């Protein structure tokens, strides 16, 4: 079923507008919200993989203390 | 009432059909003829130094041996059957007090 | 580049010329370039500098 | 009158691109 | 009551997470609710007057447009925003509560759902 | 209007059908780049193909000639290391691009109505890349394919009144031997095809009712042409793969895989360490964490319920993570036990992978079983989050 | 009060602002990128 | 032809070796992790085994060979070979030549592959530029359009 | 009618595609016999996946094992003589329906417009169903599968200047070897699901017309649905090939074939009677009786020149040989023909069956010349016989 | 004879038996096509034309 | 109409069962 909208939109033509150099444009700008808005998440996948991988060499390591004579 | 009687008749021999054709593909899969041919067969063995293992063959099958010394026994006697989820002696399994002869094979997978 | 779209681009059948004469004289061009990194890399490395090369007895 | 030049111009691609998969420069 | 705001103040932080985030975009938290998702819902929508569904059509193509650009909304903007201001839930909640009287009478579903 | 006359080719009954499913089909115009993996995905099955069916035209199915075909691939035909390398190399493609793909449906909460159907065609195609990139990774018959192949017929055993006959009749014997290459072979060429069809009736579905997107509203108001629009953007995403590709291929064609697949297959010795390939290794972590033989099978047959039953939890009618805080953090827990199990299924089993893979089993799981509760609890917000 | 949409298509304006985020514009009557 | 084999089957390799087969070497760096380095150290690598580890006889102690006891006995002795170019033919110098020779063996294609990945991932890396100036020039009349709507909240 | 209900389960979207071209297609009520092969050919190409699957896990593509893994097959396997004698036998029932398939359609001019897209995906189809025979004969490796296919592919050598250079790209060597065999097995494989995709075709645009009748008239006043009228006439059909082929199954499993592929391939020797199947002597007399090497090969391309071009030129107007008495006698001395080149085909080279031959040859030829002017003729008959 | 072919008599005794069933399936197949055609087969049409 | 239905197709496909898989033999 289509949808019923009212709205204007103007547009310019693609050969009227630089194409690149909006990609380093505020770049500070742009890592500051990506770390933002993401350290909670980036938290919740990092923390479990290094502590679990730090704790299994860290097991490793005692275990191969305990069984040397 | 009289056409479902002629209609079913058919039907038996359709089931039938069916039945066949996806039995005889099945099958197929089985082991042949000559893969059941080579099923059976018995070899002679030597001997071999106090505590260690030399594993021989059968139809794709190892087979483990080992001569097991007195305190091994004693070792393999101090097991608590109940314990055990498969509860069995160690002087049931052996023909030999000492020579320990069993097919070398996970029983997991 | 308007002078160069006048002579290649006005018609699709020269820009595919256009096209598969880059594809071709581009990959020469890379394939001589690559072979003279790794020649200048690997000095003294190679087959035809093996010293006792054909004296084999 | 362009047709013709759509052709002639189509067999030039035509034959650049034969020249530049298969690369008979050693039996030419 | 765990999910009131005012006594649990994790609830407090969970709604001010997802009133910043509704709040970036224009959208209100009624804006999430989609027609395809549920009969239910389209049902509801179709008994809303049509300004609200005029003014919900154009948050949700501010938003995609927003969305697609990789920008907000700007802070002056986002400043006269009202992310939890209801207008579906009513109208959903008694959509729901005459399905219910139709089933507990064994009447037929008014609406069904295609089978994709 | 009326037709009378021929507009556009496209739009001619010789065209009609490709034109709305590929050129005009209307697509929400705020996709991101994790949108690009579907078509990532079909790439590499058209890739695994096209280097299978010439590669085939050089191997052997026989257990004394299947090891030296592949050796006689990389030494003696003409470009067959490439043919090899993309084969072996783009099997792991294929599985990093559609994992890739799978936890985009589970960010955005693709799996949700009204695209269950797309999820349940999905988890199958799932289970028939398993089963056809593990019988093809037994053709070299290296010990690696030999011990690999012992197993997972094995798994059958698990059945107790007709396990064992169940894992003969695979075998062809009462070994794994040429009866099982063979036989490996041929479903290894078959399945592909079958993968193709269940790709085809996956984008049906898709087409039924249109892609999710990143808010996860309805998004009929703002839809672009897939062409060119997503077409650029996918092509974008085709040569990013191909460098990723390439680099695997030229520089470092051998480390997704183990040395022990190029000593050739021996019946009488296992090796000391026996894994399948890496996009096996989480499936293999949750085999081992149940010491029990029926519990272990039981718990992956469970792995496939639960991706099944997803769609049709009684959930929240809310999408996208981007407006699911809960969920959201859930999500990225469940992506870093996944790569848990993944090394922990690279391990020897011994401490303390055994309870390391045991919780990590468990958490695994009960992502699946809280996510309904999820839903269930958060159909109270907008009641309670009032303005 | 007057519609923002409603305006807009009662007075045309030579003076369009796009948005420029993503891309800038060159400046009006400059020869196509082409 | 093949390069020949010493013996006739692995049954009598197993017979002239203490029943210990030596493995076939045209794939073995490729067969053993880190296998370059790995048949570098294990020839370097006898010597005596540390105090209180005794060595079955017809064994020999290499740490580098997982359980330490290996059927091969130290054949890399010095001046074992004598070089046709005039190189001094040491345990380390013959260590190093064999494995240049056995990692050839196990991929003889390493050169014409790293030429082809320098060459093509330049390329793809041009293709990357060009496929995302595409890309943004088709998109930039949307992603610079102004929409105008009624609606505020 | 509003949807707010769900209906017949058939006409919900799970089932739509298939109710509509597949239950409920409307059908001209007068379709006779004729119009049920094409049907079974489809049968035939399914029984031929199956059986293939099913054989290639027992068969091995190797000159030193090849032969011996079919007589393993008819000794060894379970049910393996059924197997390649429903394959071997089913390949000759393919082309039995198919030839009855194509030569209704010449009788009823189904060819001509609107269908003349699907007699060219048909005469398609057919190119693909010869080269998947052809190859799929290579495969025993006996006698006449040797030497059958040092003919085919030295077909190529006609080409002047690239001639030599695609036969030895095509066998891989010098000669028919192993590498030939690899790859006509890997291209056995591919092939048919090659086969089912160009009969899908075939079939969706024919369903963008209807079938045409055997009164060649306008047939919409008439129409009922595919389901169960046509099923059920269909299935009378199905019932008596399975009959029919029964009889070459047990009974008669060797008749059709010739001994010499009991041999094993022998490149010194050469067979004195050197024959492909009885479904390519039609083509292979065709081939015989021009006697110049390039004259032979041009004149087997001209034959399906000459039926992809049959659908494009200007006729009349009337379609069925119910009321062209002429194209009727026409058509029925074509048969004759067809069955006299395949009788030729199997005896040897020497008079008087090389002019037989050539006069039979050109009889065949004939048939395509005059079926234009026919047309041009035919145009005026109403004007000529008035009321 | 029996060396070429030791399949002979199990592929028989399957030949005999299967076409006795086959045949019987044909008459089914055979009613049933004309029990579901003859509504169709026996109907009287009515139309107006004539020539 | 409901259980007793459930019955019958469970019959049925019990019957089938005994029907494709004949084990005649382990009724021990
Ligand atoms: C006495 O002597 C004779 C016989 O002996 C007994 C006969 O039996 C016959 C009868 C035989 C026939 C009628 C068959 C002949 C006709 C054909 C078409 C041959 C069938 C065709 C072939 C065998 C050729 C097979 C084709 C190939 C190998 C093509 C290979 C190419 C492939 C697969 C793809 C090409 C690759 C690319 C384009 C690269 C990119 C590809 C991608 C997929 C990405 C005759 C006449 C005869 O006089
Ligand atoms: C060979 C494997 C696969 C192929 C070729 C494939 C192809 C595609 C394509 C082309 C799309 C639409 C475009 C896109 O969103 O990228 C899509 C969407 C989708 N796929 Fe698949 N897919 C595969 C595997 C899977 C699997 C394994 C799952 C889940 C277990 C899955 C679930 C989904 C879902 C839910 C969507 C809709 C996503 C959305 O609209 O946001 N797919 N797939
Ligand atoms: C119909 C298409 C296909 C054919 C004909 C085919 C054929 C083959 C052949 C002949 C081999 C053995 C040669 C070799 O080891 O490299 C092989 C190996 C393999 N194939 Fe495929 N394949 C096909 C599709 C696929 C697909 C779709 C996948 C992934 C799901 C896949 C995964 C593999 C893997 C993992 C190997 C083992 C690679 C190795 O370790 O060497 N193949 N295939
Ligand atoms: C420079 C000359 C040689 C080189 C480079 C060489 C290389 C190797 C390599 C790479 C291995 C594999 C070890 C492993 O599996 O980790 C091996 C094992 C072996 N080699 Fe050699 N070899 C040489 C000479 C010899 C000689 C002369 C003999 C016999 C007189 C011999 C007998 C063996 C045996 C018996 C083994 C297996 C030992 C075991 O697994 O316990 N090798 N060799
Ligand atoms: C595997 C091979 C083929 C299959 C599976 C197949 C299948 C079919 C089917 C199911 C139909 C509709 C039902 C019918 O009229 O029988 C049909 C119609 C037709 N086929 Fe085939 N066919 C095949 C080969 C061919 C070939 C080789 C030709 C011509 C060279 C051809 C030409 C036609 C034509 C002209 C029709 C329309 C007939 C009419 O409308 O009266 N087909 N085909
Ligand atoms: C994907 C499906 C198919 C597969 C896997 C397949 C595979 C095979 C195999 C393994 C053989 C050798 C076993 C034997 O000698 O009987 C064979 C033979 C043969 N196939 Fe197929 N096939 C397939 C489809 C077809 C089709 C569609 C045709 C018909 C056009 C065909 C015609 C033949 C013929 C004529 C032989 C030789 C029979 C003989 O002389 O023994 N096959 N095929
Ligand atoms: C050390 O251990 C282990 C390995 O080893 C190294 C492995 O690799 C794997 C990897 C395997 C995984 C993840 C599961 C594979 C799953 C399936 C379902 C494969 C089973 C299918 C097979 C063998 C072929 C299918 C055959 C069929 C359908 C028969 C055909 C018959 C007809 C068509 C009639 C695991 C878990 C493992 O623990
Ligand atoms: C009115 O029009 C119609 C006809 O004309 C009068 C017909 O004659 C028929 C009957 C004949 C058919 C359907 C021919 C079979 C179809 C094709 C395209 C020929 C070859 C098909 C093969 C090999 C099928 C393989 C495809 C598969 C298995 C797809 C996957 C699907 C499943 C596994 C379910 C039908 C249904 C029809 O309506
Ligand atoms: C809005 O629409 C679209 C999308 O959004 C949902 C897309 O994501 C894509 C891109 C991705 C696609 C089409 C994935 C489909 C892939 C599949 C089914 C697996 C690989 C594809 C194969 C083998 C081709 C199968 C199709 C045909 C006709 C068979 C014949 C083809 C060949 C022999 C090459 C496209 C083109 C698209 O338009
Ligand atoms: S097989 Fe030894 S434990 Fe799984």
């Amino acid at each position: 079923q289509p949808v019923k909208l009212k709205a204007v939109v103007y547009a310019l033509s693609p050969f009227q507008q630089k194409i690149m150099t909006g990609l380093w444009k505020d770049l500070p700008e742009k890592i500051h919200h990506k770390v933002s808005e993401n350290w909670i998440s980036a938290t919740l996948l990092v923390t479990p993989v290094v502590g679990t991988y730090w704790y299994a060499q860290y097991f490793k390591e005692q275990e191969k203390l305990e069984h040397r004579f | 009432a009289f056409a479902y009687f002629v209609l079913s008749g058919g039907r038996f021999v359709y089931a039938s059909v069916l039945r066949l054709l996806v039995l005889k593909l099945i099958v197929s899969m089985s082991a042949s003829k000559d893969v059941l041919a080579l099923a059976s067969l018995e070899v002679d063995l030597g001997s071999i130094e106090p505590g260690t293992t030399v594993t021989v063959k059968w139809r794709g099958k190892p087979v483990f041996i080992r001569r097991r010394t007195e305190d091994d026994i004693k070792l393999a006697n101090s097991v608590d059957v109940g314990s055990l989820r498969d509860p069995q002696e160690d002087s049931v399994r052996v023909k030999n007090p000492e020579w320990l002869v069993v097919v070398g094979v996970c029983t997991h997978l | 580049f308007e002078g160069f779209y006048k002579l290649i681009m006005r018609r699709n059948s020269v820009y595919v010329t256009f096209i598969i004469a880059g594809a071709f004289f581009g990959e020469r061009a890379v394939d001589y370039g690559v072979h003279k990194l790794w020649e200048r890399n690997n000095v003294g490395k190679r087959y035809e500098d093996i010293s006792v090369l054909g004296q084999r007895p | 009158t362009i047709d013709i030049q759509a052709a002639a111009g189509w067999g030039i691609a035509a034959a650049a691109g034969a020249i530049w998969v298969v690369q008979p420069f050693g039996w030419i | 009551r765990l999910v009131d705001p005012r006594k649990n103040f994790l609830a407090r932080m969970h709604m001010k997470s997802v009133s910043n985030r509704l709040r970036r975009y224009g959208l209100r938290y009624d804006d999430l609710y989609d027609p395809l998702y549920d009969l239910d819902i389209k049902e509801a929508l179709n008994r809303l007057p049509r300004e609200i569904v005029d003014a919900r059509n154009q948050r949700l193509m501010r938003a995609m447009d927003l969305s697609m650009k990789h920008e907000y909304l700007p802070d002056n903007l986002q400043a006269v925003q009202t992310p939890f201001r209801s207008y579906l839930q009513d109208m959903l909640a008694l959509v729901k509560r005459e399905r219910a009287e139709r089933e507990a009478l064994g009447a037929l579903p008014l609406y069904q759902r295609t089978i994709p | 209007t009326i037709r009378n006359q021929r507009f556009s080719l496209l739009k001619q009954p010789i065209s009609s059908t490709l034109n709305q499913h590929l050129v005009d089909y209307p697509t929400p115009s705020n996709l991101s780049y994790w949108w690009g993996f579907g078509s990532l995905a079909g790439i590499c099955l058209v890739i695994q193909i096209v280097t299978g069916v010439f590669l085939a035209m050089h191997y052997t199915p026989h257990v004394d000639l299947a090891f030296n075909s592949v050796e006689h691939i990389m030494r003696d035909v003409e470009g067959g290391w490439l043919l090899r390398y993309m084969h072996a190399n783009g099997a792991s493609m294929f599985f990093i691009v559609v994992y890739l793909h799978i936890f985009r449906g589970l960010y955005y909460a693709s799996y949700s109505s009204p695209r269950e159907f797309v999820w349940c065609l999905g988890v199958v195609i799932f289970l028939l890349m398993i089963v056809t990139a593990f019988i093809g990774y037994v053709l070299p018959w290296g010990q690696m394919s030999f011990w690999g192949a012992t197993v997972i017929t094995s798994l059958a055993s698990a059945i107790p009144v007709v396990g064992d006959t169940i894992v003969t009749w695979l075998w062809g014997g009462f070994s794994v031997d040429n009866a099982t290459l063979n036989r490996f072979f041929s479903l290894h060429y078959l399945l592909p095809f079958i993968l193709v069809g269940a790709s085809l009736l996956h984008l049906a579905a898709l087409h039924q009712y249109g892609s999710n997107n990143p808010l996860g509203v309805h998004s009929e108001m703002d839809k672009i042409a897939f062409y060119p629009y997503f077409y650029v953007k996918d092509l974008v995403g085709w040569v990013a793969f191909a460098i990723f590709f390439s680099i695997w291929i030229f520089y470092a064609p051998n480390v997704l895989g183990h040395p022990d697949n190029y000593i050739p297959a021996n019946p009488m010795s296992t090796p000391p360490h026996i894994v399948p390939e890496w996009y096996f290794l989480p499936i293999y972590a949750i085999l081992r964490s149940i010491p029990d033989k029926a519990g272990g099978v039981a718990a992956i047959a469970l792995v496939f319920i639960c991706l099944l039953a997803l769609p049709f939890f009684k959930s929240m009618y809310v999408r996208s993570s981007s407006f699911r805080p809960i969920y959201q953090g859930m999500f990225w827990l469940l992506l870093a036990d996944c790569l848990l199990l993944g090394w922990i299924g690279c391990q020897p089993v011994e401490a303390p992978f055994v309870t390391i893979g045991q919780i990590s089993s468990l958490v695994f799981f009960l992502f699946f079983a809280i996510t309904p509760i999820l839903g269930r609890v958060g159909r109270g917000i907008p009641n309670s989050y009032t303005d | 009060e007057v519609p923002a949409t409603v305006e807009a298509v009662k007075t045309p304006n030579s003076k369009i602002v796009y948005d420029d985020h993503n891309h800038e514009r060159y400046p009006p009557g400059d020869p196509s990128k082409r | 032809d093949r390069l020949p084999e010493p013996y006739s089957n692995e049954s009598a390799a197993r017979f002239a070796n203490g029943g210990a087969y030596p493995p076939d070497l045209s794939l073995v760096t490729k067969a053993r992790h880190n296998g370059q380095n790995y048949v570098f150290a294990l020839l370097t690598g006898y010597r005596d085994p540390p105090a209180g580890i005794s060595i079955r006889e017809g064994l020999h102690y290499n740490p580098y060979f997982p359980g330490g006891a290996i059927a091969m006995p130290k054949m890399l002795n010095d001046e074992a070979v004598e070089y046709e170019d005039g190189t001094p033919a040491t345990e380390a110098q013959m260590g190093k030549d064999v494995v240049s020779f056995l990692s050839w063996a196990a991929e003889p294609e390493m050169e014409e592959r790293k030429l082809m990945g320098f060459k093509w991932i330049f390329l793809l890396s041009l293709a990357l530029l060009q496929a995302a100036y595409y890309r943004r020039l088709k998109w930039s009349v949307l992603k610079s359009r102004k929409l105008v709507l009624d609606v505020v909240n």
